[PDB]
């Protein structure tokens, strides 16, 4: 909290962050591209979908 | 050495060439697979097999002459070939064994034991070939509900279902005077010229063809039957040609033969040919070629059949083909029109003028039947030379450019993507 007071460091770090963290989420979201790509996605009916797929 | 015609009652026409001995008579008639409905497929079949059986066993204990035939989609080309000496005898089997009397031939017995045989000659065909059965597949898949589409074959189900009567109004329904005609290609000269106009020897059942109803159509589809038991693939894209009697037989022959067949495992063909055969060479893609043309007097096909080994990359075989297509049609060097008018003027030299009669016999047969007239070749060798580049852009830009495909395939297919990755990548969306 930057001190005993919410002041220039509090907000200024608050924003500071804010915007780094999206980045971070857009790592993190290639990441689960990439999680996601090992088995494809589930079909609706709960069932194996490798029979067939369309492009 | 010059196809003679005429019209009296029934159309006679003749090659003559000495250069040849083996004289060759018979009838082609102007029907066929395309001439019947589909309820009631093989019965051009069932005929030919009674005939090549029954009547072959009869010949050559008789005299010496080996019948043969041939259906592809509205022929009976019972071609029957003899020594040059021996045409007369030829004529009176035909025409005291074919057209009448059919009692001795259609016993039951001998009908029998033929359905049983043609049975299962169908069913090992469908059980072992592969390129016949997709290309079959596609024509039935192109002309769907329209009677062109039914194979040449038939279906068992439409093989068991019929035993005398069917037969005997089929042939009382297309075996008439009026769309049969008499082939005498060989080294005859007149004698076959005044011995079919006899006192009696004259098909029966006068009168006409039924019409049918409607011709043919087209329309863009797929018939895959993927299984991945058998090892290789197979695919055959298609593109609707041009009709027999059309302005257009010649140039859609070129444009097929440009881009000309291939066989990976042969030390003669990797070295020559254009883009697309190197493009695929420098990896492995494919493993045959056939850029066919096939035309018919109601409506013709231009296709392109493969069957390929690798799995994997079907999609860059088919990418590449497309992508040569549409350079077909938007830019091509003069010396490939060269070459292909070249290769296309040896390979109709050696297709229409091959030693033995009866392929002879059966494309004048087709041609009288279709033209009206036969085309000698040296007229074709004339009008094959203006064939001029502007001519096939102008031909591609209406055959080729976006125009619904039809593709039909057998075996580990998987890989192929479905239709808007094999059909809106014709234009390249750069032209
Ligand atoms: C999301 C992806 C959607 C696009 C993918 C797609 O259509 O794939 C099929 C197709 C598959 O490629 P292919 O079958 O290998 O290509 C054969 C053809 O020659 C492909 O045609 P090509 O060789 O002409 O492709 C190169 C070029 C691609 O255009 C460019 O982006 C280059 C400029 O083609 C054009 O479409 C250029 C003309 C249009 C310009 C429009 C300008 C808009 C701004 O790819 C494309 O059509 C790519 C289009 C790319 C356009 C921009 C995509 C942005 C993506 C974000
Ligand atoms: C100035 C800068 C811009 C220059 C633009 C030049 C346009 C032509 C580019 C090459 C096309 C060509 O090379 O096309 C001429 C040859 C002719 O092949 P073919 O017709 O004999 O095949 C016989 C059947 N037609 O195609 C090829 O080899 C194709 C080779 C593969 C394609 C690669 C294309 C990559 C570059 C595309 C550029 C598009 C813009
Ligand atoms: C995951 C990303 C999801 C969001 C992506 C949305 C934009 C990409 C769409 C590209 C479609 C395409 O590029 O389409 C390409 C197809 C090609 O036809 P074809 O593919 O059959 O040719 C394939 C073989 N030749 O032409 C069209 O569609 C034309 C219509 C284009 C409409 C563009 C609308 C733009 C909306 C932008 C929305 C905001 C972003
Ligand atoms: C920016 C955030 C995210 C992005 C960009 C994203 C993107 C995607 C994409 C592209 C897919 C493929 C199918 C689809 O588009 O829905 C997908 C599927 C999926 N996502 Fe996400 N996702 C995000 C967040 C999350 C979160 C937070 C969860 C769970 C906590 C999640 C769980 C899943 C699951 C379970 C699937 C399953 C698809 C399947 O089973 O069919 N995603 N996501």
């Amino acid at each position: 909290w930057g001190g005993f007071s919410v002041s220039n460091p509090t907000i200024q770090r608050f924003f500071a962050l804010h915007y780094l963290v999206p980045f971070i989420i857009a790592a993190m979201v290639i990441m689960h591209l990439m999680a996601l790509h090992i088995h494809g996605s589930s079909n609706p009916l709960g069932i194996t979908g490798n029979l067939d797929r369309i492009p | 050495a010059e196809v003679t015609q005429l019209s009296n009652g029934i159309v006679v026409a003749t090659e003559h060439n000495p250069s040849a001995h083996t004289a060759s008579v018979g009838v082609v008639f102007g029907s066929g697979a395309a001439n019947e409905n589909p309820y009631n497929n093989g019965v051009s079949n069932l005929w030919k097999n009674i005939f090549l059986s029954k009547e072959n066993s009869a010949v050559a204990a008789k005299e010496g002459l080996a019948l043969s035939s041939n259906i592809s989609r509205d022929f009976q080309s019972y071609i029957v070939s003899s020594l040059p000496g021996s045409t007369d005898k030829s004529l009176d089997f035909l025409n005291q064994s074919f057209i009448q009397q059919k009692a001795n031939l259609l016993s039951s017995s001998n009908f029998e034991a033929t359905k049983k045989s043609v049975l299962k000659q169908v069913q090992d065909f469908e059980e072992n070939d592969h390129p016949n059965r997709v290309l079959e597949h596609l024509h039935s898949t192109a002309f769907q509900n329209t009677p062109l589409s039914l194979p040449t074959r038939g279906t068992l189900e439409s093989l068991e279902n019929l035993v005398v009567a069917d037969l005997e109004s089929f042939a009382n329904n297309h075996f008439l005077n009026s769309n049969a005609v008499v082939v005498g290609t060989g080294n005859i000269k007149h004698e076959d010229l005044v011995n079919s106009i006899e006192s009696k020897n004259l098909s029966l059942q006068t009168g006409t063809k039924p019409v049918l109803k409607k011709k043919a159509a087209f329309l863009g589809s797929e018939v895959r039957l993927r299984d991945d038991t058998l090892p290789k693939a197979w695919i055959s894209l298609a593109v609707e040609g041009e009709p027999v009697n059309s302005p257009n037989y010649f140039v859609a022959k070129l444009a097929a033969q440009i881009f000309g067949s291939y066989n990976a495992f042969e030390p003669a063909s990797r070295l020559q040919g254009i883009k697309l055969l190197d493009n695929i060479q420098e990896y492995q893609l494919c493993d045959n070629f056939n850029h066919f043309s096939l035309s018919y007097k109601d409506s013709g096909l231009w296709g392109f059949s493969t069957a390929t080994r690798n799995v994997t990359m079907i999609d860059d075989l088919i990418h590449f083909t497309l992508k040569q297509w549409n350079r077909l049609t938007i830019s091509v060097t003069d010396t490939e029109v060269e070459r292909a008018k070249s290769l296309l003027k040896l390979q109709l030299g050696q297709l229409y003028e091959s030693g033995n009669p009866v392929n002879d016999a059966n494309l004048l047969g087709a041609e009288v039947l279709i033209k009206g007239s036969k085309l000698s070749l040296g007229e074709a060798f004339k009008k094959i030379d203006a064939i001029t580049v502007k001519d096939v852009k102008a031909w591609a830009g209406k055959r080729l450019w976006d125009q619904d495909i039809a593709i039909a395939g057998t075996g580990q297919i998987e890989g192929l993507l479905d239709y808007m990755r094999i059909r809106s990548d014709m234009s390249m969306m750069r032209w």
